[PDB]
């Protein structure tokens, strides 16, 4: 009768559909993994994470039985079952999963795509908690050019990762990069206003800012970002 | 009973009747071929909405209130090789020419010739009904006779009755590729009539009808005989109202649809969806509930017209459920989250005419039909108002307008006309945001 | 004292499917109208068996009474005591009460006179319907103004269906009710306001099973007959038409009850009936609580309820109550029985309650009337079928007098 | 109390079209799937009458359904309760287990969990299978490792079909059995044994026609019912699926059992049944007999089995038996009872027996594996496809002590 | 008057129950299909030792004091199809998985789950009742459910209330072929409660039940909806005396019952038998007197257990006649008789509690029931005591008891504590003797 329990019913019902369906029309692949996505969320919310692993093999299964290989959706689905396991706790499989991903992508055409660019940067967080700074600088950067090609300069996911890196550096204590980091992504994340970017990622950046001026001796800056932070948070109360 | 007369106009208006009086005898239980009802027996619901009784023997056929008009001679020799004594050939009426795209052949020329005949024959079945209230006419906004006989019908039956609604059921055209060159003329020309004269035209468009077979019907390609059945389960839908008087069945006519439905005078373009769009194989446990249903039939993606209806303002709404329900209070209910969830006009506080008709579809069990007339409908007529004017800047096609009759002052009235029906949905999205 | 009755409208005559299928129950009579207390009331004697109800089953739409007298019931209803035409005042009240309201009620009114001209004692008028639609409200509206003209000194109760405050479940319906409730106000002598909101929810506690508009009926049809029980199942403390009028309508424009039906053969002990009875989800109709008191409520508590437990009971809820302040201490609540419960029942109750939540009825009528009318958001509808702006504005200034007279009357 | 059941390689779908064909017998309904008793043991009510299996096909060579969802039975079975993959587990344990097993192992078990989380009382597992093949026996092994490693609470039967003792049928079929018996031994609370050789003389002495694998399956599809027929058709001694392990497996190791069917509408009197039952020659393995004692039998008796006669039968027949010194005098066997026989029969009876007899089935699947896997004779199909000769001698090690565990049993 | 409830655990304590609320109500003159009596007038007999005033309108069901436990869905469930409105549903607890001839289902386990329902069912049934003086759970010594919950409940409640009799009218397993696999174990499982914490069990024997209706009730196939109507006849029978007060009815309570049938605290396993045991098919003039009734009581064959009662030693005797009376001192000389020729045991002088009820039988008019404490009692449960010996030599089955949550070393406690029952009787044959 509880609320998850009819958002399960809901998303099996769905994902039952898309199952059939691709019983009677092998090829209808990524419509499954689609409808299994928002499946294997609920039974992570759930905590059923086994079931959500096997809602993903089994996506992998039919993406594996394709007779034309699709790399591009075996890459997807790979990503998918780094970031259960991200969102279960198993820290190592995460990177083996996304580094998986990132093969596939390697051998067949897709260095230059948005799922390699979001898997790099996912990959290099990744790297940040097993502390190899090195690693998740060149994942991030690499991230970062696909975007910057990808998308202008002036974008929420070219931000994204620059605040990602501004992170990283900070947390090394290399406060002169990070400092260059979370300024660009402050410059872009102020001339994209709109249901482009939420107003809650400006405040992020204000408050890393701040963080990172308070830790380069400049306590004036650091108080005036953490200001701007308060009145964004507060301001989205309307 | 409120007797209901489908009148079929063009190509395509007529391809959707052949499919409509298909199942409309297959909903009463008689015999799409013959017109005759299984022996003996009395046809289920109530026959006389739409048909009528030709012969007392009670094995007779129940010729349907559908007079078939079109100046081409192969739709309807179509419609007599798949009827059989169905329809009375009388009411089937045909020409040679054809018309062609040109609204002035069917309108002001060949389709002035068969007026007198036509309309010979709409006496012959008003004068048959008991007492109707309501005229559907089928057709295009797109061609030269189903557009173009549409609007001359429309303004000869209005003119002549007025007391009697018309509900244009009626296929715009598709704005992925133009099926005819002078399609966004015929519309404009059709929209003076469709505007003015039609008490509402409900509007369906072959894009949203193509999307609408190829991700919910999950065919590859989806032909007319599944186009003409989109549209025919919503025509079938809105008429389950007129033709059943069942159990707790909210008889909605014509009239009592259009009070709901038109706010004020021009107004009265309408659009449609249908659910449950589960493709026919059998989906049995993946049969929708009316919780779910509700859900689909408000998508962007599933109303019966290229227009995006969440992107903009329903005005009025009426979500006409048809089958076996269970449940009252859980229906209604999905309505008040989508009295919240989609975009309303204050301008009006309430608008939802639900009608029930515990009659079932054919093809479904649980069906359920909507009728929102939307202010995004005006967003579907400004791209036709807009490729006019792309082919009135250059003055486009040549004298074929205007060789039959009409002239360049008529036609830029006509474009006002039609500007005047799309600032009409613009009054009323601003006032009403 | 015999009791016309009025079923105009879909919404009134699938009440009349379920109030002569409990009228016949509790009179103990059979479907066909023969014999299976004062059954002269409902009932005209025919022949030494048969009885006829005195009902009107007027309509438009007439597919409602071909559910009726077509399944079941044929033989029950007089066909001279009915009106079937199409077409179907559609859903439009200047349709039912000046289109194809004016083609029918020359001949409601003389099926009507037919029906009262038979009686020996004519007392009451039990007109039920809705003030949604437009045979219910249209025609309604008509019938009362055309009852009231040909019977000025005979009470009319009107026994209406409230539109949903949950959803519309019709266009032009906040226009249909204002449109009606003038006219209820200025000729009926007390309506019973219903609501098919409170109607889902107190039939979902009731039955195990989502109801359906028969399920619903069966809340109002033991009200519409609770109402008129103690006028012919008479036990003791015989509350007549008369006293619904004088006791529970104060001022003369607050005449909207709210009316309860408890237990909801069902057996109920009788101290909590009345905490069931006087439940503010009990009530038929979504009135407001939080600032509402009372004027004058009722209990008609029928069947096997001695009067020793109101003394009790009854006295203890109206402590719980909330009146205005003009009202005094221990009273403002009358009382009345019957000697017969209802058929399933063994002890019911009934509490028609005139209170100032009515008006919360009416200010949303009325709010949504505000923006609805200004707008002229259905408004050609009924300019083109004979009904003017004036003639409608003119109507909403009764109700907003209305709703003031509720905001006077605390 | 739904039972699940798992239909893998070609002897358990095939079994399928026997099983569901009966089981839509027994509960009356028609092939479609609709109504034409407790059906909610096998059938997953989706709609009012349409009445869908509780059953996975999961299978390689997609042939098997193919014959299933191609002729008669297509609406029957759910879609999205099926696998069907491409190659087919090439009569190879390493293929069906490692290779081509966990392909499909990911969408076996999210079916099953789509199909368990529509219950609602999920009790136990009716998995039908062969220990001969590569898929049967070899996804069969993987399925019993997932089912029990996802649910190590509800009792998973295992419908076996042991490789003949006459000839092979299959060149590596001795390998495929004890890497499958190892994990039946490890996962499944209780098996069914059955063998080729005796389901052809049974049916050859049950029919006046030479049997084939539909034919051979009745007995089969039979015993997969009348094992869980105490279960949905209730009657008295309600014997569920957790009393076959509890009642019938004494050591933690002797759980496969030989089970036969009697009368092999036929109608039997009953005294003969019970010798029919207990037949040494209608039990469906080929057990040994000579060196043979019982641990536990059990007996089904379905549809018009009265339980006086019992007493005089089941106690002549246990008399009759050879149990174990350890079970006492007239105890050892646990009975049953349905109220309704198999369509077409009308007193069924049902006999699972736990006996040391089926070690000799163990003796010669170890016999036929010491030659053979000493020289290597079919290894490097397994090895070159994951599965190694120290997993594979582990697997002997456990029916070797296996064959022991009933041989410490008399 | 002295409430008495009807515990009903397990399929054969159920299907007892099912037969045995059907004689009671028809016993009362009261519906057995609805619970309602005859409209107006009153229910025959004292109804409220076994039933509930539900509904003051005297022609309103009455719910009888019981609660039908079982773990297995499809007994109760069969029971509501043939009882209708008659218990009150919320006594009527089912669960869906069973327990399968496991003890440690039943109490520690599946009927572990039940305890805190059904213990909140009979403190629901004890506060309604006036003052409840006995609680007659009717189960077997047989299975999972009715040995294993009947185990826990009986011991769930002496625990709990402990001034209340608990006559566990119960059903031992036949030896002549048994029930279940691991029958023996069950009952030595049960015989812990059914010695230490219930006041007495009344045994029934499947074997003497199968010959009782063979031989005396000359049918071919004694069905279980025969063998629980000798158990329902007995039980209605010793039952007889506390819903009845009628003529010169000895009104015997069970522990008015008890006190004259349990001499020391582990001699409390009662057995029965009836008479007549005339076949329902008229043998009006082989009608058995008084005299010959006796007669019959007290043959080898005549009692409702395996045990041959007349080759041991009746420890404590109590014949309850239920029915017309002509003669009262013809009426405990044939006892006389017998105080002769049946084996007593000194150690006790004498012992007949002798109960007359003048409210005759259903299926008899002059219906005699013993209660004879056996010495053999323990010749019973000496083939149970030794068919657990086979059965823990090899120790048998499996971990079914022992995963469960029960050790090794509290099996053989309870084998001991059956021996200490089988002993029990052993200390007073020949001290009896
Ligand atoms: N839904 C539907 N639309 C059609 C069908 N056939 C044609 N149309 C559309 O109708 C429009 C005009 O065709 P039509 O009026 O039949 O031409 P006319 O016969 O020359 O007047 C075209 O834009 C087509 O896209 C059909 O069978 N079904
Ligand atoms: N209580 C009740 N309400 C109904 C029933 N049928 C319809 N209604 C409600 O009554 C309102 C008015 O509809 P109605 O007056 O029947 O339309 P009309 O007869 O065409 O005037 C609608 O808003 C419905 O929600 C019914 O059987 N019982
Ligand atoms: N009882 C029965 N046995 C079968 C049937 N089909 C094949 N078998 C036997 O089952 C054994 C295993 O074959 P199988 O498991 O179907 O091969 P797989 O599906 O490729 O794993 C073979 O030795 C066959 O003798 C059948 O329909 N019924
Ligand atoms: N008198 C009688 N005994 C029964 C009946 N049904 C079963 N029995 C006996 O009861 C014993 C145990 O069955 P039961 O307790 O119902 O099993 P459970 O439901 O799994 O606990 C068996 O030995 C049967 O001989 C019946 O209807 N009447």
């Amino acid at each position: 009768d509880t609320a998850l329990e009819r958002q399960i019913a809901s998303a099996s019902r769905s994902v039952e559909e898309a199952r059939r369906l691709a019983y009677h029309d092998p090829i209808r692949v990524g419509a499954l993994v689609e409808q299994i996505s928002v499946l294997a969320d609920l039974r992570q919310k759930e905590g059923d994470f086994r079931k959500a692993e096997s809602l993903y093999r089994e996506a992998l299964f039919r993406a594996q039985e394709l007779r034309k290989q699709d790399p591009d959706l075996l890459t997807g689905i790979y990503s998918l079952l780094a970031h259960l396991y991200d969102r279960w706790g198993r820290m190592d499989k995460a990177a083996e999963f996304y580094e998986l991903a990132l093969k596939i992508s390697a051998e067949n055409g897709l260095e230059e795509s948005d799922k390699v660019a979001t898997i790099k940067n996912n990959l290099a967080m990744i790297f940040k908690q097993l502390r190899k700074f090195e690693r998740a600088e060149g994942y991030y950067c690499e991230a970062l050019e696909t975007f910057q090609r990808l998308d202008g300069e002036q974008s929420a996911r070219v931000a994204s990762v620059y605040n990602n890196l501004g992170v990283l550096y900070y947390s090394h204590m290399d406060v002169d990069r990070a400092q260059v980091m979370h300024e660009r992504a402050l410059a872009i994340r102020q001339n994209l206003h709109e249901g482009q970017m939420d107003p809650a990622d400006l405040s992020q950046t204000f408050i890393n800012l701040g963080a990172v001026y308070k830790a380069a001796g400049d306590f004036q800056k650091a108080e005036a970002c953490v200001d701007r932070a308060k009145r964004i948070r507060a301001a989205m109360n309307g | 009973v409120n007797n209901t007369i489908v009148v079929s106009i063009g190509q395509a208006g007529n391809q959707i009747a052949a499919s409509f009086w298909k199942t409309v005898c297959l909903e009463h239980g008689i015999d799409p071929l013959t017109g005759q009802t299984a022996p003996g027996v009395a046809p289920r619901g109530n026959w006389s909405s739409f048909f009528s009784k030709l012969g007392e023997s009670s094995s007779g056929s129940y010729v349907p209130r559908a007079i078939m008009v079109d100046l081409e001679p192969s739709v309807i020799d179509n419609v007599k090789a798949t009827s059989g004594s169905l329809f009375n050939p009388a009411n089937l009426i045909s020409r040679t020419e054809g018309a062609g795209g040109n609204f002035a052949v069917g309108y002001l020329g060949a389709g002035r010739e068969v007026l007198p005949e036509v309309m010979s024959r709409l006496d012959y079945e008003i004068d048959k009904c008991d007492n109707v209230g309501g005229i559907i006419v089928l057709h295009a906004i797109g061609g030269g006779t189903g557009s173009g006989f549409g609007a001359l019908l429309i303004e000869s039956l209005k003119e002549k009755y007025g007391e009697i609604p018309v509900l244009s059921c009626a296929v715009l055209p598709s704005p992925q590729v133009s099926s005819v060159v002078t399609e966004p003329y015929n519309t404009v020309f059709a929209l003076n009539t469709l505007r003015r004269s039609a008490d509402a035209c409900l509007i369906f468009d072959n894009e949203a009808l193509f999307d609408l077979a190829h991700r919910k019907w999950n065919i590859e390609s989806p032909t007319v005989d599944d186009l003409n059945l989109l549209i025919t389960e919503a025509l079938a839908g809105i008429t389950a109202s007129m033709r059943f008087s069942g159990f707790l069945t909210v008889e909605i006519t014509l009239r009592e649809l259009l009070t709901n439905l038109v706010p004020q005078p021009s107004l009265h373009f309408l659009m449609c969806a249908f659910a449950p769009l589960t493709p026919p194989d059998r989906s049995k446990f993946e049969e929708l509930g009316i919780e779910e249903m509700i859900k689909s039939l408000f998508d962007n993606g599933s109303v019966f017209a290229a227009c995006s209806p969440m992107e903009g303002r329903f005005l009025s709404t009426a979500v006409l459920y048809r089958g076996i329900m269970e449940d009252k209070p859980l229906a209604d209910a999905a309505l008040a989250a989508m009295r919240e969830k989609l975009p309303l006009t204050y301008w009006i506080p309430t608008a939802f005419k639900i009608g029930y008709v515990e009659q079932p579809g054919i093809s479904h069990r649980k069906s359920m039909v909507l009728l929102a007339n939307n202010t995004e409908i005006a967003r579907v007529l400004d791209r036709i108002c807009h490729n006019f004017d792309k082919l009135w800047q250059r003055k486009a096609f040549a004298n074929w307008y205007l060789n039959e009759g009409m002239s360049e002052e008529q036609i830029n009235v006509l474009r006002a006309s039609a500007q005047e029906l799309v600032q009409s949905y613009q009054v009323a999205e601003e006032s009403g945001a | 004292r015999e009791i016309l009755s009025i079923h105009v409208g879909q919404c009134g005559n699938q009440i009349a499917d379920s109030f002569w299928r409990l009228a016949l129950r509790e009179h103990g009579l059979t479907e066909a109208g023969t014999l299976k207390s004062n059954m002269e009331v409902f009932f005209h004697k025919v022949r030494d068996g048969k009885y006829v109800p005195r009902a009107v089953l007027v309509d438009l739409e007439p597919g409602v009474i071909a559910r009726i007298e077509g399944g079941d019931m044929s033989q029950l209803f007089d066909e001279s005591s009915i009106v079937r035409k199409i077409p179907g005042a559609a859903n439009n009240w200047a349709r039912g009460y000046n289109v194809e309201g004016e083609k029918v009620i020359d001949q409601i009114m003389n099926v009507i006179d037919s029906a009262v001209e038979k009686t020996k004692g004519l007392q009451g008028f039990l007109m039920t319907h809705s003030i949604g639609g437009g045979s219910g409200s249209g025609l309604g509206s008509l019938i009362l103004e055309r009852l009231r003209q040909a019977y000025p000194k005979k009470r009319i109760f009107t026994f209406s269906v409230v539109p949903s405050p949950l959803i519309s479940d019709s266009a032009v319906e906040p226009y249909n009710a204002i449109l009606t409730l003038q006219r209820i106000l200025d000729n009926a002598d007390g309506a019973v306001l219903l609501d098919n909101e409170a109607l889902f929810r107190i039939a979902k506690a009731k039955l195990n099973r989502s109801p359906n508009y028969m399920d619903l009926n069966n809340i109002i049809a033991l009200i519409v007959s609770s109402v008129t029980a103690s006028l012919r199942f008479p036990g003791k403390l015989n509350t007549d038409l008369s006293e619904f009028v004088t006791n529970l309508v104060p001022f003369p424009g607050n005449h909207f009850l709210t009316a309860s039906f408890a237990p909801m053969q069902v057996r109920t002990n009788f101290p909590d009936l009345a905490r069931e009875t006087f439940a503010q989800d009990n009530f038929t109709a979504a009135i407001d609580w939080q600032q509402g008191v009372y004027l004058a409520a009722s209990a008609l508590f029928r069947g096997d309820v001695k009067a020793k437990d109101v003394d009790e009971n009854m006295a203890t809820i109206r402590k719980s109550l909330n009146y205005a302040s003009y009202m005094p201490a221990s009273g403002g609540l009358k009382l009345g029985y019957a000697e017969t419960a209802p058929e399933g029942f063994a002890s019911s109750g009934l509490a028609l309650v005139n209170h100032t939540g009515i008006a919360a009825v009416f200010e949303r009528l009325i709010a949504q009337f505000d923006i609805m009318f200004d707008n002229h958001a259905y408004t050609h509808w009924y300019e083109n079928a004979g009904v003017s702006r004036d003639m409608m504005a003119k109507a909403r200034n009764q109700i907003a007098t209305l709703a003031q007279s509720y905001r006077d009357a605390s």
